[PDB]
DNA sequence: CTAATAGATTAGAGCCGTCA
RNA sequence: UGACGGCUCUAAUCUAUUAGU
DNA sequence: CTAATAGATTAGAGCCGTCA
RNA sequence: UGACGGCUCUAAUCUAUUAGU
């Protein structure tokens, strides 16, 4: 018979200084903090995708409801919400002849086709920005359903271009990652998914009750690569600093080398909130190691704080340097000797691997979002997954795990970690939801790692978070 | 008069005029409607027409689809036409279309002649129209607050939606470890046992550390594998307390903490699993684990305590599984997960994880948590031997117990379960 | 006796298919082609730049007049005439603190001094651009007067640094030509006219009766640099493309040489204006030979009938090659060996260094702008400036000296020549006047060439004239 | 009665419509309109006629595609029609025709006996006539600015202003060549004149060639420099005519039509430079020419017939000066450029190129046409010979005529000159 | 240096469901 | 790859010991 | 190859008015 | 460099010819 605290609901702030506890709601309620005036858009691909995305925007225009006005808010529409205009009429247009796709998508090797598939549009796009005399501030790319289905690495066909990742995705956001310019993906059949069918007459993806979802989903993610800010946090304490660092394998290369990439998360002095990615990929040529070597994590450290301190002025009062690994002593040691005075350095762990499930005996429904486990003074089990008395349903469908929060190095307090680490999970600006299963940290950084591992000629990547998602 | 009335189709058009409501007032206009309040009763229609009559400056109606030709609705048209009709005002009703069904052909006989505002195409359009006709009519109004409408948000909205300091009781996969030997062993055989003889084939767990093997068993024990056992002397037995190890206060140039914890951990599975043998219950190969699953039929009719264990899906039959994991933190404890497997009869495995994975995947779609909580409980219960207990053989005499029950969580807060 | 021919003007195409022969009056009637939601502006500079920046464009908000109506209309405001926003309330700032400014003016070299103002001003552009979430539009530069009068060729204070040209200008341009970056460049005095003063109590620069101008010509420049389009001609002949060619001379680098640099126009289908410069400085060892190898001219005949081609897909019916030289037999034996047998190619050479002039008898003012002489069947005199009865003025003082026409190479008429140049003068987006002295394909070549051998070479630069003008 | 009604299909001409509607709100009348003046709650047919019967001076029709064969235009017509039999006002209607695709044999049966206004070319000329028809009828403007709605009226009426026919007579600042000498000859000198005499210091223009001498003199000429030259053969030399070396006919491997017409130029260069050195005219040396003016009270009183030349500017003299320049191309003529000079106390210049510079600039601000005009006739006819000509001395006899007048041109398009 | 035996870490893939 | 969740099948590495070094 | 005499072309820099 | 125009000063180069190379 142990015992369980509880954590409550983190506020997202809103316009006209009003706070609420989801987004969907301030959003349709209130308003951005920003004012975006507009969007203009480009579409690349045949005739088809053209008038694919001309008649998903002409059917975003207007108020969509859900199966459930409760579990799953409504969508008011994309201009009575955002306050910006993003329609079929200032769609600027690059037509790719399907002849062009049917004599690329025929060598049968996966690294070939998938290079000059991804220049075919590349070099269209780049074209297109370099020797056009608009402003295009979003450039969606139609990605047909048969260049898709066999891109995938692991996928069969039913030297020079060899240094280069089998994915359309990655290498497409990498190889334009010198010339800054926002891109956003569409699959042709997530558009349209109602012509899309197989061998019954129905739809292989269902979007009938849940195209609400959608809406919110593509709508915050094309308002937050044009620039805008939709919402901030509400209680974040002045002098903190979180970096998370995420491990990656590389493709291809003579050693395993394994590739480091952080990101970065504070507060700007000006009340808002600055979450950016710190990241130049740092490598480690020893197999199977996932602890930097002592260089690397100085050139790592060092560069945190720089960019801290030119952005507000001062070092960090505190440094929570979350990760998903245990570090060694070494690393921490070489930490410590590129540290401040009055700076402490705190390495938290976070897992999920690790077998344990509380079931409630009662009734049907799952455990609440806010509660905690409290093993020791070093350790916790957090709950982020499961039922919320706002939306009145679980956020997963099977009995949810919790997280697993170890203070690894450094003195902290249990409590204020699990309250922060609950708090970031509110910022994932990729998809438009109430709470997620890992704090954005580690996400995004994630991210990051897998862009900016397809290719190797990349020299000063770029920062903001608008080219990676 | 100060008052602004909306009328709808409850519950119909509760999203639109519900909007309309909270972005009215968080401009600084009293809107006044019905569905705003919670409060009810007989006394609801009394209120509905001195409100109308005494302070109220404009109607709005939300003229859609449902609420046309709603008896609720015509009467406050008739009781708005009345006031219009008192106060000598021209506009006074105002029709607000949101359904796109709703041609301008079948209206209402009251609203056919009166210019609407029209929401179909842009919610910002009809909103701002309407902000434009209330300033050119100088419809009376306060300075702009969006903190009322976000009080009313809070206080209308999440009535019945917030959390419940209720205790509660919670069900766990943790089953404690009761029982503990009293020694570990290290018989020492200087080039005695043979040098490979598996000794992971012995009756009774061991393992090899150095020339010694490690076991909970008696020195003279497992003597039926290895003949030359006898003549052995009791004082080359290197015997270590259970208790010092298990706290970490026995630290030896011969063995540390970490490695002795590790060969526990060791004989902890390695016994678990000889016992589950023991049992006679079929056997699955996961990926790196391995879990236990019982046959169809092997119960009375399928069934343990009134909880089905096996049961048919489609051509299939399918099994319920547990898997375990001797582990020692926080305390020592024996986790247990679950999983299901499928068979094409309830006899013999399909050999395919593709057809497995998808069928755990359709099946797993309709079970809830009482389901997966009946489902472990009772199959704990199986293993059970006399009361409470559950027994593994480490030796000739030697046991370990580990209870049925798992191990409660006390919480302080909680929900109301509102359906 | 000798008699004059006069040639009426080609009124441009504005918005609703309206046609006027005055830009003021056909942006002030009908508003520009493309409808802008609003302008984002992004101010670098010092804070009193700043809140002169912020005062300038509040007081472009209001309508401002002018002395004389008839010569110069009015501005009616902003919002009123271009159908967009730009207000002070989407100003992002950046500060550069005067003490770098101060530091960095101080090694009395001026390949040094000019390096390290130019390094400081785009590092923080290139980091605003690559690293922050927000939307620039256009920068607007405001550097102080003390550093404009010292970044001069010839000027005197009263290391990959010595491979550009000492200037501010064409070096901040050329240097951000591989990011593409749309700028705008402000001096202090540009701005806050009045409070500039000399030893008499009255400004060195008098706005008060030109304030109008001033007004209009700054709001059409941050309209085209933010992605408009003022006007376009009203009439192009089918199946033509024009082109501009200038020379420059590449100052100090190894030896003394010379490059050349095009411009060109053409009607699209669609009825769209083609206004596309032609890039990569073709040089030639010898110095003094404005002249062109023929391998040098191969490839750009090649290059522009290929550019032709990839819009229309059809290879141009006529040509014309607008310069300020004079053709060789050798380059001319060059050229025509990749010019298609459906293709006429006229070389026609513009000058205005033959000194004739033309005085009325008895009069006050000066010829018309529409009168030109013909001497032969291959040369013309054509007065690009001077007296317009729509504005009740002449656009020059004194006599201007006429434009010297002269078919160089080819066969053609002198009348259709002489209109086309005449058209060719109505496409300054650079200002908003009656019609331009020189034609457009020969200034803005220039605009080019003055930019790109300003600095070191780089590879495929930018085509569109947004990111040089 | 003082608002003009417009009449259109809401929503195909709303563009137009707005349009017309702000541009008419600019000048200062009082418009009532479908969208711009759209109350919200009202009973739009009664409104509509009670706006079209009460108060209503003009009614606007517009006339397109999509107005055409409209319910809620054709009703306004009539109503419109019966206002105008009870006002007894023949100008009531006038239809504004904004279509080009709309016919005008199918237009509406009660606006065919009306004066349509065509706004097919352009908005403005519509406009423009739409206005002079109200001028015309005196319809009430009600005017509530000043220096704003007036300018613009007037900024409009001056887009449409263009040029009249009329000949004019323009003057030039070229001078033609009347005639030329017969000859031109290479008298031989065979290495008899010094290697290095610098032949350009004698009396008559002379040009070296190969061991030739080219020059208009004849052959015993300039014996007062070459003494050694009577003793020469004059069969030892090579006529061509002139006229025919200016006819592109004469070539020869002895020399080509081309060095021919450059001999000549350079010839009658330095002819000109000698005459002006004849006439005692002061001299200035620019970057690439070479300038002739005048002293100060050379002239009587600075004015030569009614003309000045030298004059006065603050504390410096400003002097008109030419530059002559010969040219063949299209025909022989005399190129002169004008420039303005200043000197200290008018009899000596300034060596700073900076105050010259200055001011000229400031000098060049007053004057106009009139004056470059006046002194650059006035300077040629002082340097005239003897009527209308002018010669230069190519040698003993020879002589070149060039013209004192320059050569006139006539245009047949000019202005009005509207002050 | 390599090859068996255990624990305790980590990272790559691919598959199904989201409502009623 | 518009999200998120939960699964199954695979690979390095560290520690401990033994035997081939 | 160097240096003078010309014609005939080409490119750069530097400065002032824009109204009454 | 917010535009435009008009002037002023310098410096290559090509062509013809002449003399030492
Ligand atoms: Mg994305
Ligand atoms: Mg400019």
């Amino acid at each position: 018979m142990k015992e369980l605290i509880y954590i409550e609901e983190p506020k997202i702030l809103f316009a006209h200084g009003q706070k609420c506890t989801d987004a969907r709601d301030g959003l349709a309620l209130f308003g951005p903090l920003n004012n975006l005036y507009g969007i203009k858009s480009g579409v690349i691909g045949t005739k088809q995708g053209l008038k694919i995305f001309r008649d998903y925007l002409d059917h975003i225009q207007k108020p969509i409801y859900n199966s459930n006005s409760i579990t799953r808010p409504m969508f008011p529409g994309f201009e009575a919400v955002f306050d910006c205009k993003w329609e079929s009429t200032g769609i600027t247009f690059k037509e790719v002849t399907n002849e062009d796709i049917g004599k690329f998508l025929y060598n049968s090797s996966t690294h070939k086709r998938t290079y000059d598939l991804v220049s075919l549009f590349i070099d269209k796009i780049i074209s297109a920005n370099k020797n056009e005399d608009e402003n295009v501030d979003v450039w969606f790319v139609i990605v047909p359903d048969e260049i898709y289905k066999y891109c995938r690495p692991n996928s069969v066909l039913p030297a020079e271009t060899y240094n280069y990742d089998a994915q359309f995705h990655d290498q497409f956001k990498a190889r334009l990652l010198k010339h800054t310019i926002p891109t956003q993906i569409f699959r042709e059949s997530t558009l349209a998914w109602r012509d899309f069918k197989n061998a019954f007459g129905l739809p292989i993806r269902d979007f009938s009750k849940i195209e609400g979802h959608l809406a919110w989903t593509i709508s915050t993610a094309a308002f937050y690569k044009a620039g805008g800010k939709p919402w901030k946090l509400s209680d974040v304490r002045n002098g903190v600093c979180y970096l998370g660092l995420v491990y990656k394998k590389v493709e291809k290369s003579k050693n395993p080398r394994n590739a480091c990439c952080a990101a970065q998360m504070f507060l700007d002095n000006g009340d808002g909130t600055v979450f950016k990615g710190e990241v130049g990929p740092w490598y480690n040529p020893k197999n199977g190691q996932y602890h930097l070597e002592p260089k690397e994590a100085k050139a790592l450290l060092s560069q945190s704080l720089q960019s801290y301190k030119e952005q507000i002025g001062e070092y960090p009062k505190e440094v929570f340097i979350h990760a998903k690994t245990r570090f060694n002593h070494q690393e921490w040691d070489a930490f410590l000797e590129v540290t401040p005075k009055e700076t402490n350095l705190v390495g938290v762990t976070i897992s999920k691997t690790k077998p344990l499930k509380l079931y409630k005996t009662e009734g049907d429904y799952t455990i609440l979002r806010g509660n905690a486990y409290v093993v020791n003074e070093r350790s916790a089990f957090l709950w982020t997954v499961g039922y919320v008395p706002k939306i009145q349903t679980a956020l997963s469908m099977e009995v949810p795990n919790p997280l697993f929060i170890e203070i690894n190095k450094g003195e902290a307090d249990i409590k204020q970690v699990l309250k922060d680490i609950l708090s970031l999970t509110k910022l994932n600006y990729n998809a438009c939801i109430f709470a997620d299963g890992e704090p954005v940290t580690l996400r995004f950084a994630d991210k990051i790692g897998e862009i900016l591992t397809a290719s190797t000629d990349i020299k000063t990547p770029p920062l903001a978070f608008k080219y990676y998602i | 008069r100060n008052k602004i009335f909306i009328s709808h189709a409850t519950p119909d058009d509760n999203d639109f005029t519900r909007w309309l409501a909270l972005k009215l007032i968080g401009l600084g206009y009293e809107v006044w409607c019905d569905i705003l309040f919670l409060d009810k009763g007989v006394d609801f229609w009394s209120n509905i027409e001195k409100v109308i009559r005494e302070d109220t400056c404009k109607f709005l109606l939300v003229s859609s689809s449902y609420s046309n030709q709603r008896e609720g609705v015509l009467k406050e048209l008739a009781v708005a036409a009345k006031v219009k009709k008192q106060l000598k005002d021209d506009k006074f009703i105002i029709p607000l279309a949101i359904d796109e069904q709703l041609s301008y052909d079948d209206i209402n006989i009251d609203i056919v002649r009166l210019n609407a505002i029209d929401f179909k195409m842009s919610w910002a359009r009809g909103l701002k129209d309407i902000l434009e006709a209330f300033e050119k009519q100088k419809v009376p109004k306060e300075v702009a607050d969006a903190s009322k409408s976000n009080l009313l948000y809070q206080q209308i909205f999440l009535h019945d939606k917030s959390v419940i300091e209720k205790e509660e009781i919670y069900d766990s996969n943790w089953l404690s470890i009761l029982s503990f030997p009293e020694e570990l062993r290290f018989h020492e055989y200087n080039w005695m046992l043979p040098k490979r003889f598996d000794v992971r084939e012995l009756t009774f767990p061991a393992v090899r550390y150095k020339n010694y093997l490690c076991t909970f068993a008696w020195a003279y024990d497992f003597t039926y594998h290895l003949p030359k056992t006898e003549t052995y002397h009791k004082s080359k037995t290197i015997r270590i307390p259970t208790e010092e190890i298990l706290s970490g206060s026995y630290d030896s140039n011969f063995i540390r903490n970490a490695e002795c914890k590790r060969l526990i951990v060791q004989l902890l599975n390695k016994a678990f699993e000889l016992r589950m043998k023991d049992k006679e219950v079929q056997e699955y190969e996961m990926s790196n684990k391995t879990a236990y699953w019982l046959e169809k039929g092997k119960l009375e009719k399928d069934k343990f305590e009134k909880t089905m264990l096996v049961g048919k899906q489609k051509d299939k039959n399918w099994h319920f599984a547990i898997s375990g994991a001797s582990k020692l933190y926080p305390f020592p404890v024996l986790m247990i997960s679950s999983h299901i497997f499928f068979t094409a009869d309830g006899k013999k495995l399909i050999d395919s994880s593709s057809v497995q994975h998808s069928s755990r995947r359709r099946q797993g779609k309709n079970w809830w948590n009482n389901t997966w909580r009946t489902k472990l409980l009772a199959f704990i219960k199986y293993l059970s031997d006399d009361d409470t207990s559950f027994y593994l053989e480490m030796g000739s005499e030697e046991k370990v117990f580990v209870s049925n029950e798992p191990v409660k969580f006390k919480g302080n807060v909680s929900y109301n379960i509102p359906e």
